Protein backbone atom coordinates (compact mmCIF):
# COMPACT_ATOMS: atom_id res chain seq x y z
CA UNK A 1 0.00 0.00 0.00
CA UNK A 2 1.45 3.28 -1.19
CA UNK A 3 -0.79 5.84 0.51
CA UNK A 4 -0.49 4.42 4.04
CA UNK A 5 2.44 3.41 6.23
CA UNK A 6 2.24 0.32 8.39
CA UNK A 7 3.01 1.28 12.00
CA UNK A 8 0.33 3.88 12.77
CA UNK A 9 -0.94 4.02 16.37
CA UNK A 10 -3.38 6.31 18.17
CA UNK A 11 -4.77 6.14 21.68
CA UNK A 12 -7.94 7.96 20.60
CA UNK A 13 -9.09 6.28 17.35
CA UNK A 14 -11.22 9.03 15.80
CA UNK A 15 -12.51 9.94 12.35
CA UNK A 16 -14.26 12.99 10.89
CA UNK A 17 -16.39 13.03 7.72
CA UNK A 18 -17.07 16.25 5.83
CA UNK A 19 -19.87 16.23 3.23
CA UNK A 20 -19.19 19.42 1.27
CA UNK A 21 -21.80 20.39 -1.33
CA UNK A 22 -22.21 23.31 -3.72
CA UNK A 23 -25.90 23.73 -4.73
CA UNK A 24 -26.56 25.54 -8.04
CA UNK A 25 -29.87 27.01 -9.21
CA UNK A 26 -31.25 29.07 -12.08
CA UNK A 27 -34.90 29.86 -11.32
CA UNK A 28 -37.37 31.43 -13.74
CA UNK A 29 -39.54 34.47 -12.92
CA UNK A 30 -42.58 32.17 -12.61
CA UNK A 31 -40.97 29.71 -10.19
CA UNK A 32 -39.88 26.97 -12.61
CA UNK A 33 -36.43 25.44 -12.05
CA UNK A 34 -34.60 26.05 -15.33
CA UNK A 35 -31.42 24.23 -14.23
CA UNK A 36 -30.21 22.77 -10.95
CA UNK A 37 -27.32 20.58 -9.85
CA UNK A 38 -25.23 19.74 -6.79
CA UNK A 39 -21.46 19.21 -6.79
CA UNK A 40 -20.26 17.33 -3.74
CA UNK A 41 -17.19 15.83 -2.17
CA UNK A 42 -16.66 13.73 0.93
CA UNK A 43 -13.45 14.49 2.81
CA UNK A 44 -12.38 12.07 5.54
CA UNK A 45 -10.05 12.94 8.40
CA UNK A 46 -9.05 9.68 10.12
CA UNK A 47 -6.80 8.96 13.10
CA UNK A 48 -7.05 5.15 13.11
CA UNK A 49 -4.58 2.53 14.34
CA UNK A 50 -2.75 0.16 12.01
CA UNK A 51 -4.30 -0.60 8.60
CA UNK A 52 -8.08 -0.51 9.05
CA UNK A 53 -10.44 -1.80 6.37
CA UNK A 54 -13.26 0.77 6.12
CA UNK A 55 -16.72 0.72 4.54
CA UNK A 56 -18.59 3.94 3.66
CA UNK A 57 -22.37 3.79 3.53
CA UNK A 58 -24.81 6.48 2.40
CA UNK A 59 -28.38 6.65 1.15
CA UNK A 60 -27.72 5.78 -2.50
CA UNK A 61 -30.48 4.19 -4.64
CA UNK A 62 -36.89 7.40 4.54
CA UNK A 63 -34.87 9.21 1.86
CA UNK A 64 -32.57 7.78 -0.84
CA UNK A 65 -30.81 9.97 -3.39
CA UNK A 66 -29.67 9.51 -6.99
CA UNK A 67 -26.01 10.06 -7.87
CA UNK A 68 -25.52 11.02 -11.53
CA UNK A 69 -21.87 9.98 -11.41
CA UNK A 70 -18.86 10.16 -9.12
CA UNK A 71 -15.16 9.41 -8.81
CA UNK A 72 -13.20 7.97 -5.89
CA UNK A 73 -9.82 8.15 -4.25
CA UNK A 74 -7.52 5.43 -5.57
CA UNK A 75 -7.83 3.65 -2.22
CA UNK A 76 -11.48 2.77 -2.89
CA UNK A 77 -12.04 -0.75 -4.21
CA UNK A 78 -13.87 0.15 -7.40
CA UNK A 79 -14.92 -3.41 -8.28
CA UNK A 80 -16.73 -3.67 -4.93
CA UNK A 81 -18.64 -0.48 -5.92
CA UNK A 82 -19.22 -1.97 -9.41
CA UNK A 83 -21.16 -5.13 -8.49
CA UNK A 84 -22.56 -4.14 -5.06
CA UNK A 85 -22.24 -0.31 -4.71
CA UNK A 86 -20.08 -0.79 -1.58
CA UNK A 87 -17.36 1.80 -0.96
CA UNK A 88 -14.57 -0.22 0.72
CA UNK A 89 -11.09 1.13 1.31
CA UNK A 90 -8.05 1.26 3.56
CA UNK A 91 -7.92 5.02 4.20
CA UNK A 92 -4.77 7.12 4.10
CA UNK A 93 -3.87 8.62 7.43
CA UNK A 94 -5.03 12.14 8.20
CA UNK A 95 -7.11 14.08 5.66
CA UNK A 96 -8.06 12.88 2.19
CA UNK A 97 -10.85 13.26 -0.36
CA UNK A 98 -12.83 10.01 -0.43
CA UNK A 99 -15.13 10.86 -3.36
CA UNK A 100 -16.49 13.59 -5.63
CA UNK A 101 -20.07 13.37 -6.91
CA UNK A 102 -22.76 15.24 -8.87
CA UNK A 103 -26.53 15.33 -8.32
CA UNK A 104 -29.37 16.80 -10.36
CA UNK A 105 -32.47 14.96 -9.12
CA UNK A 106 -34.64 15.80 -6.10
CA UNK A 107 -32.43 18.68 -4.95
CA UNK A 108 -33.32 20.58 -1.80
CA UNK A 109 -33.27 24.27 -2.75
CA UNK A 110 -32.60 25.82 0.69
CA UNK A 111 -33.94 29.28 -0.24
CA UNK A 112 -36.78 30.62 -2.35
CA UNK A 113 -36.50 34.23 -3.57
CA UNK A 114 -39.75 36.07 -4.32
CA UNK A 115 -39.24 39.52 -5.90
CA UNK A 116 -41.73 42.30 -6.61
CA UNK A 117 -41.29 45.55 -8.59
CA UNK A 118 -43.45 48.67 -9.05
CA UNK A 119 -42.20 51.24 -11.62
CA UNK A 120 -43.21 54.62 -10.21
CA UNK A 121 -42.98 56.40 -13.54
CA UNK A 122 -39.51 57.57 -14.49
CA UNK A 123 -38.38 58.66 -11.00
CA UNK A 124 -38.17 55.54 -8.84
CA UNK A 125 -38.51 51.78 -8.42
CA UNK A 126 -40.41 50.58 -5.36
CA UNK A 127 -39.17 46.97 -4.94
CA UNK A 128 -39.64 44.25 -2.28
CA UNK A 129 -37.73 40.95 -2.06
CA UNK A 130 -38.84 38.07 0.21
CA UNK A 131 -36.61 35.10 1.05
CA UNK A 132 -38.03 31.86 2.44
CA UNK A 133 -35.92 29.18 4.13
CA UNK A 134 -36.95 25.64 3.17
CA UNK A 135 -35.40 23.20 5.66
CA UNK A 136 -35.96 21.82 9.16
CA UNK A 137 -36.58 24.66 11.67
CA UNK A 138 -34.02 23.18 14.08
CA UNK A 139 -31.28 24.11 11.57
CA UNK A 140 -29.77 27.52 10.88
CA UNK A 141 -28.44 28.87 7.65
CA UNK A 142 -25.52 31.22 8.09
CA UNK A 143 -23.66 33.82 5.97
CA UNK A 144 -26.78 34.68 3.94
CA UNK A 145 -26.33 37.39 1.31
CA UNK A 146 -29.10 38.53 -1.04
CA UNK A 147 -27.86 40.56 -3.97
CA UNK A 148 -30.37 42.81 -5.80
CA UNK A 149 -29.05 44.51 -8.96
CA UNK A 150 -29.97 48.13 -9.59
CA UNK A 151 -30.21 50.06 -12.87
CA UNK A 152 -27.15 52.00 -13.96
CA UNK A 153 -29.09 55.29 -13.83
CA UNK A 154 -29.61 54.88 -10.07
CA UNK A 155 -29.09 58.13 -8.19
CA UNK A 156 -29.69 56.72 -4.71
CA UNK A 157 -31.25 53.86 -2.78
CA UNK A 158 -33.29 53.68 0.43
CA UNK A 159 -33.81 50.30 2.11
CA UNK A 160 -35.77 49.04 5.08
CA UNK A 161 -35.08 45.59 6.45
CA UNK A 162 -36.11 44.36 9.87
CA UNK A 163 -33.56 41.53 9.70
CA UNK A 164 -29.92 41.77 8.76
CA UNK A 165 -28.16 44.76 7.22
CA UNK A 166 -28.31 46.13 3.65
CA UNK A 167 -26.04 48.58 1.80
CA UNK A 168 -26.33 50.00 -1.70
CA UNK A 169 -23.04 49.57 -3.55
CA UNK A 170 -23.08 51.92 -6.54
CA UNK A 171 -19.69 50.62 -7.69
CA UNK A 172 -21.44 47.28 -8.27
CA UNK A 173 -25.00 48.46 -9.02
CA UNK A 174 -26.39 46.14 -6.37
CA UNK A 175 -28.15 46.27 -3.03
CA UNK A 176 -26.36 43.75 -0.79
CA UNK A 177 -28.49 42.40 2.05
CA UNK A 178 -26.55 40.42 4.68
CA UNK A 179 -28.12 38.12 7.29
CA UNK A 180 -26.02 36.34 9.91
CA UNK A 181 -28.47 33.55 10.83
CA UNK A 182 -31.82 32.27 9.62
CA UNK A 183 -33.62 29.16 10.77
CA UNK A 184 -35.61 26.86 8.54
CA UNK A 185 -39.24 27.51 7.59
CA UNK A 186 -38.98 31.29 7.98
CA UNK A 187 -39.57 34.45 5.94
CA UNK A 188 -37.65 37.73 5.80
CA UNK A 189 -38.20 40.67 3.50
CA UNK A 190 -36.41 43.80 2.37
CA UNK A 191 -38.00 46.91 0.86
CA UNK A 192 -36.04 49.34 -1.34
CA UNK A 193 -36.78 52.59 -3.13
CA UNK A 194 -34.47 53.14 -6.09
CA UNK A 195 -34.38 56.74 -7.28
CA UNK A 196 -33.56 57.08 -10.98
CA UNK A 197 -31.69 59.51 -13.17
CA UNK A 198 -32.96 60.46 -16.62
CA UNK A 199 -31.82 57.94 -19.19
CA UNK A 200 -32.03 57.14 -22.87
CA UNK A 201 -35.62 56.19 -23.73
CA UNK A 202 -34.55 53.47 -26.16
CA UNK A 203 -31.69 52.01 -24.09
CA UNK A 204 -33.46 49.65 -21.67
CA UNK A 205 -32.22 47.57 -18.75
CA UNK A 206 -32.16 43.77 -18.90
CA UNK A 207 -32.91 43.08 -15.22
CA UNK A 208 -30.13 40.73 -14.02
CA UNK A 209 -31.17 37.98 -11.59
CA UNK A 210 -31.37 38.35 -7.87
CA UNK A 211 -28.60 36.11 -6.55
CA UNK A 212 -27.89 34.51 -3.17
CA UNK A 213 -25.01 33.26 -1.10
CA UNK A 214 -25.55 31.03 1.93
CA UNK A 215 -24.15 28.17 4.00
CA UNK A 216 -26.52 25.47 5.31
CA UNK A 217 -25.64 22.59 7.69
CA UNK A 218 -27.14 19.83 5.54
CA UNK A 219 -26.44 18.35 2.11
CA UNK A 220 -28.77 19.91 -0.50
CA UNK A 221 -28.45 16.72 -2.59
CA UNK A 222 -30.27 14.89 0.21
CA UNK A 223 -27.23 12.72 0.94
CA UNK A 224 -27.06 11.18 4.42
CA UNK A 225 -24.15 9.20 5.82
CA UNK A 226 -25.35 5.90 7.23
CA UNK A 227 -22.14 4.34 8.48
CA UNK A 228 -18.38 4.28 8.28
CA UNK A 229 -17.44 0.82 9.52
CA UNK A 230 -13.85 0.33 10.71
CA UNK A 231 -12.47 -3.22 10.83
CA UNK A 232 -8.85 -3.69 11.83
CA UNK A 233 -8.53 -7.48 12.07
CA UNK A 234 -5.10 -7.61 13.71
CA UNK A 235 -5.51 -4.98 16.44
CA UNK A 236 -7.68 -5.11 19.55
CA UNK A 237 -9.97 -2.19 18.80
CA UNK A 238 -13.26 -2.79 17.05
CA UNK A 239 -15.77 -0.65 15.18
CA UNK A 240 -17.59 0.60 18.29
CA UNK A 241 -14.32 1.80 19.79
CA UNK A 242 -13.92 4.33 16.97
CA UNK A 243 -15.20 7.83 17.78
CA UNK A 244 -17.01 8.98 14.63
CA UNK A 245 -18.16 12.45 13.50
CA UNK A 246 -20.09 13.82 10.50
CA UNK A 247 -20.75 17.34 9.38
CA UNK A 248 -22.54 18.64 6.31
CA UNK A 249 -21.52 21.99 4.79
CA UNK A 250 -23.74 22.96 1.85
CA UNK A 251 -22.84 26.22 0.14
CA UNK A 252 -24.40 28.13 -2.71
CA UNK A 253 -22.79 28.23 -6.11
CA UNK A 254 -24.69 29.95 -8.87
CA UNK A 255 -27.99 30.63 -7.11
CA UNK A 256 -29.84 33.01 -9.41
CA UNK A 257 -33.55 33.87 -9.57
CA UNK A 258 -34.73 35.63 -12.71
CA UNK A 259 -37.06 38.61 -12.45
CA UNK B 1 -21.10 21.37 13.01
CA UNK B 2 -19.81 17.89 13.76
CA UNK B 3 -22.42 15.37 14.90
CA UNK B 4 -21.70 12.13 16.71
CA UNK B 5 -22.28 9.42 14.13
CA UNK B 6 -24.73 6.61 14.99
Amino acid sequence: IGWRREGIKYRRNELFLDVLESVNLLMSPQGQVLSAHVSGRVVMKSYLSGMPECKFGMNDKKQSIAIDDCTFHQCVRLSKFDSERSISFIPPDGEFELMRYRTTKDIILPFRVIPLVREVGRTKLEVKVVIKSNFKPSLLAQKIEVRIPTPLNTSGVQVICMKGKAKYKASENAIVWKIKRMAGMKESQISAEIELLPTNDKKKWARPPISMNFEVPFAPSGLKVRYLKVFEPKLNYSDHDVIKWVRYIGRSGIYETRC
Amino acid sequence: GYMMMS
